[PDB]
């Protein structure tokens, strides 16, 4: 149930509240049909693409459902924290007419309240990397929806009382957007303490408690706690409720938000500079399924290890070229993972993949491709970083690896066409002197002469007619492995933002991020693990 | 713009082309007609956008009104004299000299209707001796199938080719033996009256209107007669003893939107004060070229009132000739069902589902239908609909004088209460006590203290809410003027836009603003009472018990806990501000209950429901912790009142006028001649 993904949400618990047997009667002591519902695990519906798509994805769902309703959706309140990316919002439906399936006899068995709809958490661009020096404050909002029993006390109070419009909490799931007790411009805030020191997230998750006469400062009540162990991307971790509930409110809070989420809560950054957070969670009686999400304070003072991404140096990749050419990034899992697959891809269709040799599987690159605008040749660099713990900068380093090389819609070639899958590299971890053999037609010479690839503090341009550029990265362990792309194919390149004269960095559909160069026409990617 | 109308007699298109000619003459708008054979093409060309207007009789205007075109009238034709004008016409039954027949014995007699579903040739006559036919018809519909009863008969407009008897009797001399044509020599009040006349058949089914209409020898009178209901037949001229159905009259109808009352009104009305009843020659709208009756509008009629735009198909068509059009195209084990089931009407969505559930647990005897505002469900407890609700008392006034009754009343638990009373049911009702409750906090307001401030009460139109306060303060004021009064108010049901509705909140996302709903957070007693206690007007008007039970947490929510009694106190007549506990002594006024309207109709049947599915599975006797729960339950003050304690026994007051107290309706009518209301002034068109 911590297989994360871009985006998930639940659907709202509609509790069987009909009386009459399904045939008989009156399911024999007075009760109804399901007097109770948990959750399950077949219903995180996972999403994909733009936000709008995702949520437009719910709309179509609830549409399918019903067609004349309307959609009560979150934008009303999540404008009050700015976000960008990240979003943990809902939708939901009261205009619904409600499903009566009954017998011949005249009698009922089934009654499904209209209500209808769903919490969702949605992130874009999963963190490749996070600061990492010193700590970090994010807020941000969160969002829940509970199970759906029939009296949570024994007694059956009006369902006006504990906290939920009317019929919401006791006939279909209590919710959040439908709590109309907080201090009511702002009901559901929290807060979030990074620190990558220790690579460990503790949050406070806060439910703004009752002003009498709206003047008065708030009374916040932090509901659920966050302790949350990193792993790149994403975190895992537990949500956990405080002690303060349990002691004062074992009536009104402590009645819903009462088992922990033991390493059940997921979450991951998202902004390729770990600004924004994202996260869902079920408590481990299957009864709150909750989503939040946080932002930076805005006030981003950099991190000495520069990590994440965007104003920072890139540490993992995902480079993608786009469909029949162009270069593009796509978001980053954080994970590394070919030859001749014959099935499926995510895609649409059957792929038909050639990846040859596994012998490196820290680093991935080189060849998908796809059968049955359109898409027909795929060249991927999915790289990660190093672990920087296995093996300083001191020591010698001989790199063989895999090798690509494309060049447009012309016939193009394989590994292979070095004669082998070589991508030869020679440095010295005590120099930084990267240099070596990526052939283009056979040897050394007769190829791109480009050497002394040396790594300036962060920043690196390892290249294995005049005044070439070729760009790389680290991968598998401490400096153990690299690889990259080579800078120099048209106008515009491969790998980084695109050196195509630097006018506009993507502000138009010309696409014209960065610096100038002459023009020949030909591409490659390479990596390489070490050997000794 | 150019107005059009929709002619259906083209030989007789001539109180046509004589209009829009004797008019241009005048000046003329650019009218014409387009002609078709038979009606139902002029109802479908207006409903296709390709005719304006064309008047249609009972029958007609219920097919013209159905899905998918919804037509609504506009101008409700007037019959009588100059002096007493009425649009009420009746249809009746002549026959011959002597008869010896009565209505009861009709078994192969020779008839002569008038055309196929009208309300004086069709509906209303089989309808009458529908008991008779007895027709298994889910096949073989009523046309002949079961009209062999009568052996001979002539109905018009009948399909000539399904079956035999349908036109034998209509002498139409080759293919128009059947047809629904201007030249059908026994088709309309006239020919219908001469298929009696010529003695080829005895009954004919005509109005009453046509036995003075066109037999000018006053002396033949006395021997056609009017077939009664009574199981007799009276003299002629008595009519109003014998006849058989108080129908609605001829209608001109146009488009439900675009339908322009406007402007087929304006010229219609210069018209009537122009070519009415006995005045100019210059082709008058009332005459005939002789030897036709009624051409292709009507004649011997003085004018036509105008109908609200409030009234659309099914309200126009009363209630008893609705039901009477819909219960014979349906099984009788079908329609004796629809007298049996107690369809609720709610209010929104949330007492909806309330509804819902009851629906469920009901037995399959009360099932549900709901609306938006107190308004149409109204204008649903009506037209069929919904046979019952229930409202507050100056909705009893409202909905009363739209020709409804008082059933039962929630019999609230007045301050003597005392102990649980189990005879609840048979305690005559004792109103409520208004009370105008402050926040003692500020100190310095005083009975004079109220124009101008901040202050927001329960409800509009209620008793206790907008017509109670206003009507003191317009009797001391004399300005029945209702914004200036106060700065910034909240009562939920006006306008949304003005400086009175600015002090409401509405619902969670903010946009429901003073909906008559429970949508609208500051709606109801514990409405107003959330919109003082909050602080945001000074003085509120609502019921006493409300500022009982907003104290000690009695509504466990955030706004209502918190709160101590000892921290409101009332207002007067005076200026002083006593304690709450005693309003016996110092309350604003006395005000009637809430009621359930329903109509006569299904009235000793909700005498058989409410009584006993109340009284018991209903919230103290039989169960409900677990199941129904339809009072104060798991909903607050929804689809009745939290202190509804029984329902009642409302013990003769079915004249609201014996209701309401001749008091309370003095002060309303004070009232509403300053304010009219959507409803009331269709409804007064609707006692016309
Ligand atoms: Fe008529």
């Amino acid at each position: 149930v911590n297989r994360p993904a871009v985006g998930a949400a639940m659907r709202l618990l509609r509790r069987n509240t009909a009386f009459h047997r399904e045939d008989g009667t009156a399911i024999p002591d007075s009760k109804q049909a399901e007097e109770k519902l948990s959750f399950k695990e077949g219903d995180v519906l996972f999403l994909y693409g733009s936000k709008g798509n995702k949520l437009q994805q719910l709309k179509s769902e609830i549409h399918k459902r019903d067609s004349d309703v309307e959609i009560r959706t979150s934008e009303k309140e999540n404008k009050k924290y700015g976000y960008e990316f990240v979003d943990a919002g809902y939708v939901y439906t009261k205009n619904g007419k409600d499903e009566i399936e009954q017998n011949s006899g005249g009698k009922r068995f089934t009654h499904r309240f209209g209500y209808d709809g769903f919490v969702y958490y949605s992130g874009e661009r999963p963190s490749q990397s996070l600061p990492s020096a010193g700590t970090v404050k994010y807020f941000g909002n969160w969002q829940y929806m509970t199970d759906a029993k029939r009296h949570r006390t024994g007694k059956a109070v009006a369902s006006d009382d504990l906290g939920y419009i009317t019929f919401y909490g006791n006939d279909i799931g209590a919710t959040s957007y439908a709590a109309k007790d907080a201090d009511d411009r702002e009901k559901h805030p929290a807060e979030y303490t990074v620190d990558f020191d220790k690579k460990i997230l503790k949050g406070e998750l806060i439910k703004n408690q009752y002003v009498q006469k709206k003047n008065d400062p708030k009374k916040p009540l932090t509901i659920y706690n966050i302790t949350a162990d990193l792993n790149g991307n994403r975190f895992t971790g537990s949500a956990k409720v405080n002690t303060e509930v349990k002691t004062r409110h074992a009536d009104k809070e402590y009645l819903f938000f009462h088992t922990d989420a033991d390493q059940r809560l997921e979450g991951g950054f998202f902004g390729d500079n770990g600004e924004e957070l994202a996260g869902r969670f079920i408590s481990n009686d299957n009864g709150v399924f909750g989503v939040f999400a946080g932002k930076q304070k805005t006030n981003a003072s950099g991190t000495n290890p520069a990590m994440p991404f965007g104003k920072h140096t890139k540490i993992l990749d995902s480079l993608k070229i786009s469909v029949d050419f162009e270069v593009s990034t796509m978001p980053d899992f954080g994970h590394p993972d070919s030859k001749e697959k014959t099935i499926d891809l995510a895609d649409g269709r059957k792929m038909t993949v050639s990846a040859c040799c596994d012998f490196l599987t820290y680093v991935k690159l080189g060849r998908i491709k796809t059968e049955r605008k359109g898409r027909d040749i795929d060249l991927f660099l999915k790289g990660i970083r190093t672990a920087e713990a296995d093996i300083p900068k001191t020591g010698t380093a001989h790199y063989t690896g895999t090798w690509e090389a494309r060049i447009g819609e012309p016939i193009q070639w394989d590994n292979k066409a070095d004669k082998a899958a070589k991508a030869e590299f020679d440095v010295d971890f005590g120099n930084k002197s990267i240099s070596g053999t990526l052939t283009e037609q056979n040897g050394v010479e007769p190829a791109f002469r480009i050497e002394n690839g040396v790594i300036e503090g962060n920043g690196f341009h390892a290249t294995a007619a005049d005044n070439l550029l070729v760009t790389g990265g680290f991968y598998g362990p401490q400096a153990a492995e690299l690889g990259g792309t080579i800078f120099n194919k048209d106008g515009k390149s491969l790998g980084i933002t695109e050196d195509i004269e630097n006018e506009v960095e993507n502000e138009a559909d010309v696409g014209e991020q960065l610096e100038p160069e002459v023009k020949p026409q030909f591409g490659v990617v390479f990596g390489a693990k070490k050997d000794n | 713009r150019s107005v059009q109308w929709c002619a259906v007699s083209q030989p007789e298109a001539t109180k046509c082309f004589q209009w829009q000619r004797n008019m241009r003459k005048v000046r003329g708008p650019p009218v014409s007609c387009i002609k078709r054979d038979s009606p139902i093409q002029c109802i479908q060309a207006i409903a296709e956008n390709r005719a304006d207007a064309v008047t249609l009789d009972g029958g007609f205007i219920y097919e013209a009104g159905l899905a998918p075109y919804k037509l609504r009238p506009v101008a409700a034709e007037v019959y009588g004299t100059e002096r007493q004008p009425r649009t009420h016409y009746y249809a009746v039954a002549v026959v011959k000299k002597g008869g010896s027949f009565q209505l009861n014995e009709l078994q192969g007699l020779k008839s002569c209707h008038t055309g196929l579903r009208r309300t004086a040739g069709w509906n209303v006559p089989i309808g009458t001796l529908r008991p008779f036919l007895n027709w298994t018809g889910p096949p073989e519909p009523i046309e002949a199938a079961v009209a062999r009863f009568f052996s001979a008969s002539c109905v018009p407009g009948a399909d000539k080719g399904q079956f035999p008897n349908l036109c034998r009797l209509c002498a139409g001399t080759g293919e128009n033996k059947c047809a629904f044509s201007s030249q059908e020599p026994y088709f309309s009040y006239s020919g219908a009256f001469k298929c009696l006349r010529d003695g080829a058949g005895d009954v004919a089914f005509i109005r009453e209107s046509t036995v003075f209409e066109d037999l000018s020898d006053e002396a033949e009178r006395d021997e056609y007669e009017l077939l009664c209901p009574d199981n007799t037949r009276k003299p002629v001229d008595k009519f109003k003893d014998c006849h058989l159905a108080r129908v609605p009259s001829h209608a001109v109808v146009a488009r439900s939107v675009n339908g322009k009352e406007d402007a087929i009104w304006n010229l219609l009305r210069q018209a009537q004060e122009k070519f009415g009843k006995d005045k100019s020659p210059k082709f008058q709208l009332f005459g005939s070229p002789s030897g036709q009756k009624d051409l292709l509008f009507k004649d011997s009629a003085i004018g036509f009132s105008r109908v609200p735009p409030r009234i659309d198909s099914g309200l126009y068509l009363g209630s008893g000739y609705f039901t009477a059009i819909q219960n014979l195209r349906k099984s009788e084990e079908e329609v004796a069902a629809r007298r049996a089931r107690v369809v609720w009407c709610a209010v929104g969505e949330q007492e909806l589902r309330k509804c819902n559930q009851w629906s469920g647990l009901s037995e399959g005897s009360v099932t549900c239908s709901s609306a938006s505002t107190t308004e149409d469900c109204i204008a649903l407890v009506l037209k069929g609909e919904a046979d019952a609700m229930s409202l507050d008392g100056g909705y009893v006034y409202t909905a009363g004088k739209c020709g409804l009754v008082p059933v039962l009343a929630e019999n609230y638990k007045s301050q003597q209460s005392s102990d649980p009373d189990p005879n609840c049911v048979d305690r005559p009702v004792e109103g409520y006590l208004a009370v105008a409750v402050v926040r003692r906090s500020d100190t310095s307001l005083t009975w004079n203290s109220v124009k101008g401030k901040k202050s927001c009460h329960t409800a509009v139109d209620r008793t206790a809410g907008w017509n109670i306060p206003m009507g003191l303060l317009f009797n001391q004021t004399g300005s029945c003027k209702f914004d200036e009064y106060f700065s910034q108010s909240c009562a939920p049901g006006s306008d949304p836009r003005s400086n009175l509705c600015a002090l409401c909140i509405g619902d969670e996302q903010g946009e429901n603003k003073c909906v008559p709903n429970s949508n609208e957070r500051y709606y109801g007693y514990t409405g107003a009472f959330r919109c003082l206690a909050e602080n945001a007007g000074d003085v509120a008007f609502v019921k006493d018990v409300t500022v009982l039970q907003n104290t000690d947490g009695n509504n466990n929510e955030a706004w209502a806990k918190d709160l101590k009694l000892a921290d409101f106190a009332l207002l007067c007549l005076d200026g002083k501000r006593k304690p709450v506990t005693e309003a016996r002594s110092c309350h604003l006024a006395m005000a009637p209950n809430h009621a359930v309207v329903s109509r006569m109709d299904k009235v000793e049947r909700l005498k058989q429901v409410l009584l006993h599915q109340q009284a018991k599975f209903g919230r103290n006797g039989s169960d409900c912790p677990d199941k129904f729960c339809l009072f104060q339950s798991e909903t607050k003050n929804l689809l009745f009142n939290d202190n509804t304690e029984c329902l009642a026994r409302l013990h003769g007051k079915t004249t609201y006028e014996k209701y309401l107290g001749p008091q309370y309706v003095a002060g309303i009518t004070n009232l509403k001649k300053c304010s009219t209301s959507p409803l009331l002034e269709a409804c007064e068109f609707l006692r016309k």
